[PDB]
């Protein structure tokens, strides 16, 4: 995230960091205590994923951190990296182990397909991540956050030559200088319900983090509540 | 005029068109619907979407 602020401790208790051959990849969001909600471009069926919720500081011990390996890996029945890496870019990871929950694990909520888009539509959510804090920089060790605004489609499709289908978003300022960036792939956007969280969107992708005329492109996950509530149901 | 259409019913979180000019209010799983009838208030120590850690 570039241009966010310090998460305190436990205020997005729904994050978690995805590790693997590399460690903090990629965000995730708790949908319950045996599932985490990410994006298919981050993970693959075979390579080993642990994801640590109740983060932080990553390299600080705090006492809050939750660590669980993965036993499945479910990207959505329409992702195809090899058509295109960031179209249906959502899966679902199962934990070995449930996370227990408590104010620091807690899970983001997830309304209806029409309440999702409701949310989305009223323009302003925050986003979260360990990911680079500068274009090409350094990754952050405190968990950041942002609110970014909704930007119209017609604005977000005259910024890029790539084309953002109806299932996708986009969010961030006409100034940039402050947008999700590499390494917040999969983690949550958010819309704040009188005090209540719902998820809106999975970061995805985007071509230059908080350039000027560039936006952050994220998954509309209101196209797969259906699939997120019938596969993580307990 | 009381429809979900207009300031969501005044429900906290979701509505439902109901009779007679009324709506039905509800709200998220681990939550249950205030004797209010709009508001949503936790039904389980660690409710989903909620900030609970002093800030
Ligand atoms: C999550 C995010 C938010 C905002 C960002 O600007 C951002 C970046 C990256 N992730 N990312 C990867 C590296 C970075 C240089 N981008 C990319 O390397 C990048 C390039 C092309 C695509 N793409 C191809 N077809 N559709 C999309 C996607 C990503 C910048
Ligand atoms: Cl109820
Ligand atoms: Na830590």
């Amino acid at each position: 995230v570039v241009g966010g602020e310090d998460a305190k401790p436990g205020q997005f208790p729904w994050q978690v960091v995805l590790n693997g051959k590399v460690d903090a990849f990629c965000g995730g969001s708790i949908v319950n205590e045996k599932w985490i909600v990410t994006a298919a471009h981050c993970v693959e069926t075979g390579v080993k994923i642990t994801v640590v919720a109740g983060e932080h500081n990553i390299e600080e011990t705090e006492h809050t951190e939750q660590k669980r390996n993965v036993i499945r890996i479910i990207p959505h029945h329409n992702y195809n990296a090899a058509i295109n890496k960031y179209n249906h870019d959502i899966a679902l990871l199962e934990l070995d182990e449930p996370l227990v929950l408590n104010s620091y694990v807690t899970p983001i909520c997830i309304a209806d397909k029409e309440y999702t888009n409701i949310f989305l539509k009223f323009g302003s959510g925050y986003v979260s991540g360990w990911g680079r804090v500068f274009h090409k920089g350094a990754s952050a060790l405190v968990l950041q956050y942002l609110r970014v605004p909704l930007v119209d489609r017609a604005t977000c499709l005259r910024s890029t030559k790539f084309t953002i289908y109806n299932n996708m978003f986009c969010a961030g300022f006409h100034e940039g200088g402050r947008d999700s960036c590499q390494g917040d792939s999969g983690g949550p956007h958010v819309t704040e319900v009188e005090g209540t969280s719902f998820l809106t969107g999975i970061i995805s992708w985007g071509e230059e983090c908080a350039m000027k005329g560039k936006y952050g492109i994220y998954t509309k996950v209101s196209r797969y509540v259906n699939w997120i509530k019938e596969k993580t149901k307990l | 005029d009381v429809t979900c259409n207009i300031k969501n019913g005044r429900c906290e979180q979701f509505c439902k068109n109901s009779a007679d000019n009324k709506v039905v209010c509800s709200c998220t799983e681990g939550y249950r619907l205030a004797e209010n009838q709009k508001s949503c208030e936790p039904a389980v120590p660690f409710p989903c979407g909620r900030v609970s850690v002093s800030q």
